[PDB]
């Protein structure tokens, strides 16, 4: 015979396309469509924050990733930090944590 | 000629210059000239598309290696010869073989499909994208298997089945595999390293991959253990069972990694020292000032559990701990009864009541205890640990004493050396030696001398092993000595025969008395005149001496020091990680103590919806084990790691590339 395999364990929602569009957008640092993917946020298709496949918020990938611009654009329109300021201290960036200040 | 002439013997296949130019620009990832060399390629020209360097590095190969997703898109656009390309994309660890997935001689084994290479390489959305596809590995035959099929198989190509069975077995063994498909990652890692023990003992070929399987299932159940963070957790995990049954699953699989675990080891403890706080925060004195009342007073708390259960002096030998004092009590109160019995003149002994009566019994709770053990557990467990095997034979001395003791009572210097009295004396003794031999193996309950005795008993081996060589050299060497000596075998006006004399005479005439005086001479309690015989023949006498020589040689100068070097290495190896060999003897201690069964020392001894609960509480707090080790194991992975070759090749790409698009641009 043959030992069938499946997912056992899929706890990840696939959701809607879009959702991985945006997570692949914060990884590639396209400032601008990020930008736009917020403000379709606004218009309400897709949520702000997406918990991916590797148990992560979006902010984490703006942190762990290093790049600022995103970060703050985020926290200019708004997201859910969701235990991101111990990631912040845990990448050993320091104007990351003061813009925060202005899993484990 | 004094030069030696060189060319390419395997000319291989050879490349057009404008193949050359393609493959070059696709290594530079250029979008213009590689977009404009295919369209080209479209129309009759020179450039195929499905060009393949003498390295095996085609166009779609390269760019996989180049990891341009642009690029990639490319080339799958107008449709390359897609090969084995999504294995290199596989091995490549790029989550980019899904756009692979949704569109000669090879590198990997014929048997390689992508969900085996995928749990080699060990990466996680890999895994998870292969299985989402829908993917089923093929069945590993039994480790003592019997297919008609797979034995034909073996026949054909014996290499290619052994190869497949490894790389089978190599994607089972994957921790991404089993923490995403299997049902119990933990019960599936138990099994699995048991299966490759013992596939490792069936091939003595390919061991050291199984073993290498094996130790990384151990690890990844000592992993997911490490992830766990509530007591609570611990013990949901710990009972589970379809009582800490999957403890004993642990213990019985030989899971040291698993089972000397710290959190294990906390829970552990805390169920040994039942209701007994602050006894390693006491002082040493105190607390062995405690022990020894506990132990002093073990009649009172023994007699209560048999006649007053529930009383709290009866359920003060509900402790694991008291229990072990109580038992320990009573193995030192038995060898102080043997020290006494240690400390008249007939035929046939009469009972001696004063202190060799008692042990009568006690050696029957012995008996019974040790039939108790033989019932929990059979043949192989009784015979796989040493000690077992040492108290079987104690008892087996104590039997054979009281039966000749039995003997002489229904049947010195006058009685043949035969009597049941004096055998029944020396296998008193030897069952004496045995039995207060026995102490040494409570050390491991004791920190200070546990590894030391651990590292002792998993040594003993090595010295068997080189003790065999020893008695193939003592034989050689004895049986020389009994040619060259047994013309002299001395008959007449000897006192005393043998070595064991005042005056050592006839040390090497028998063969028996050869072995002895060989065994001996390592001591050197054989003095040299044993090889002097009555007569003149000193040439006979000298053959004898060098023989003698050439043996205390081999022994003492050499066998002895290679020993040392031997019990050197094999030291070194075991103290390396002893303290988990340690942990795991002492947890099989403490749980060998923490059964209802035995409470009584040997003195005295003499449904669906529960099951449903059960099995969704073990589900969420391992799916919530699984998602922290995958957490872990991705931030691991991102440091502590070299770049190598490999990145510095994408990094300069990107650049390369980046600049190409920004002279296209301007
Ligand atoms: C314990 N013991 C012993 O007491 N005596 C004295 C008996 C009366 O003198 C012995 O002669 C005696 C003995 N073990 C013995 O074999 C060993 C084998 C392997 C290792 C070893 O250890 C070391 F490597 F040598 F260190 C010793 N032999 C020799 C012997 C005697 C009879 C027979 Cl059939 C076979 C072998
Ligand atoms: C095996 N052997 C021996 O049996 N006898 C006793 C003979 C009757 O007494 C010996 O005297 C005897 C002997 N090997 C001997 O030289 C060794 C050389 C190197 C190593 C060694 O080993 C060790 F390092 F010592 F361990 C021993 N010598 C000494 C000797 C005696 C006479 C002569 Cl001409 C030359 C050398
Ligand atoms: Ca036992
Ligand atoms: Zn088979």
């Amino acid at each position: 015979e043959v030992m069938a395999l499946k997912d056992v364990r899929e706890v990840k929602e696939e959701n809607t396309l879009n959702e991985k569009l945006f997570l692949l957008a914060c990884d590639k640092g396209d400032y601008y469509m990020v930008k736009k993917i917020l403000e379709e946020n606004s218009s309400g298709d897709l949520n702000i924050n997406c918990v991916d496949v590797l148990g992560r918020n979006a902010v984490t990938i703006t942190i762990e990733n290093e790049n600022l611009d995103i970060l703050q654009l985020l926290l200019d329109y708004g997201c859910q930090s969701a235990d991101a300021l111990l990631v912040a201290i845990d990448s050993e960036v320091v104007g990351a944590v003061d813009i925060l200040l202005n899993s484990t | 000629r004094d030069r030696i002439p060189l060319r390419i013997v395997r000319a291989e296949s050879e490349l057009s210059p404008s193949e050359k130019a393609y493959l070059n620009a696709v290594e530079k990832g250029d979008y213009a000239s590689v977009k404009k060399s295919l369209e080209e390629a479209e129309i009759y020209f020179k450039i195929n598309i499905n060009c393949i360097d003498p390295l095996g590095r085609t166009a779609l190969l390269i760019a996989i290696e180049n990891e341009n997703l642009e690029l990639i898109e490319l080339l799958l656009s107008f449709n390359v010869y897609v090969g084995d390309a999504l294995l290199h994309a596989i091995r490549k660890e790029v989550v980019g073989a899904v756009e692979l997935l949704l569109n000669q001689f090879s590198e990997f084994t014929p048997d390689i499909t992508p969900i085996i290479l995928a749990a080699h390489t060990n990466n996680y959305e890999i895994i998870k994208l292969l299985v989402q596809k829908g993917v089923s590995v093929p069945r590993p035959h039994e480790v003592r298997c019997n297919c008609v099929e797979c034995v034909s198989s073996s026949d054909v190509d014996s290499l290619r089945h052994s190869r497949s069975r490894l790389n089978i077995y190599k994607a089972l063994a994957s921790p991404s595999l089993i923490a995403l498909s299997s049902e119990d990652p933990f019960l599936t890692a138990f099994q699995l390293s048991w299966e490759l023990q013992e596939l490792s003992k069936v091939e003595n070929e390919f061991k050291s991959e199984y073993e290498e399987l094996s130790r990384q299932c151990k690890q990844f159940a000592k992993d997911l253990l490490d992830q766990t963070r509530s007591s609570r957790e611990l013990e949901i995990i710990l009972n589970y069972r379809d009582d800490l049954a999957r403890l004993k699953l642990a213990i019985k699989y030989r899971q040291k990694e698993f089972v000397a675990q710290p959190n294990c080891q906390q829970l552990l403890a805390s169920r040994w020292y039942d209701e007994f706080p602050g006894w390693r925060r006491r002082h040493w004195a105190v607390k062995m000032v405690t022990c020894f009342i506990i132990g002093l007073l073990f009649p009172v708390f023994s007699v209560c559990y048999l006649i007053a259960p529930k009383s709290p002096l009866g359920l003060f030998i509900r402790k694991p701990f008291i229990k072990f004092i109580c038992h320990t009590a009573s193995y030192l109160t038995f060898l102080f009864l043997l020290l006494l019995a240690s400390q008249d003149l007939n035929r046939q002994g009469p009972p001696p009541t004063i202190v060799e009566w008692m042990i009568l019994p006690w050696v029957l709770g012995f008996i019974w205890g040790e039939i108790k053990q033989m019932w929990d557990g059979g043949l192989q467990d009784y015979i796989h640990d040493w000690w077992n095997l040492m108290d079987f034979v104690m008892n087996s001395l104590y039997l054979a004493t009281i039966s000749l003791k039995i003997v002489a009572f229904v049947k010195r210097e006058s009685w043949d050396m035969w009597h049941p009295t004096l055998v029944a004396e020396a296998l008193f003794a030897i069952a004496n030696i045995f039995s207060s031999l026995r102490l040494i193996s409570l050390f491991t309950a004791n920190s200070h001398l546990g590894p030391l005795q651990i590292s002792l008993g998993r040594m003993l081996l090595d010295i068997l092993k080189f003790l065999f060589i020893y008695c193939l050299v003592l034989l050689a060497f004895a049986n020389g000595l009994n040619q060259l000596y047994f013309y002299y075998e001395e008959t007449k006006g000897l006192t005393c025969k043998g070595i064991r004399c005042e005056k050592q005479n006839n040390a090497f005439s028998t063969l028996f008395e050869t072995l002895q005086s060989l065994f001996w001479s390592i001591f050197g309690l054989i003095n040299l005149y044993v090889t002097n015989v009555k007569a003149q023949h000193e040439f006979t006498e000298f053959v004898g001496a060098t023989m003698f020589g050439t043996y205390n040689v081999i022994s003492l100068v050499v066998l002895l020091n290679m020993l040392i070097a031997m019990m050197n290495n094999s030291y070194q190896l075991i103290a390396d990680h002893a303290d988990i060999e340690w942990k795991f003897a002492r947890t099989k201690l403490w749980m060998s103590y923490f059964e209802e069964g035995g409470t009584l020392p040997t003195p005295f001894n003499v449904r669906a919806a529960d099951n449903l609960r059960r099995h969704h509480q073990y589900q969420e707090v391992m799916r919530n084990l699984v998602k922290r080790y995958v957490a872990a194991m991705i931030r691991d992975a991102k440091t502590e790691e070299g770049l190598t070759e490999e990145n510095f090749k994408e990094l300069k790409q990107d650049i390369s590339s980046f600049r190409f698009e920004v002279l296209g641009l301007l």
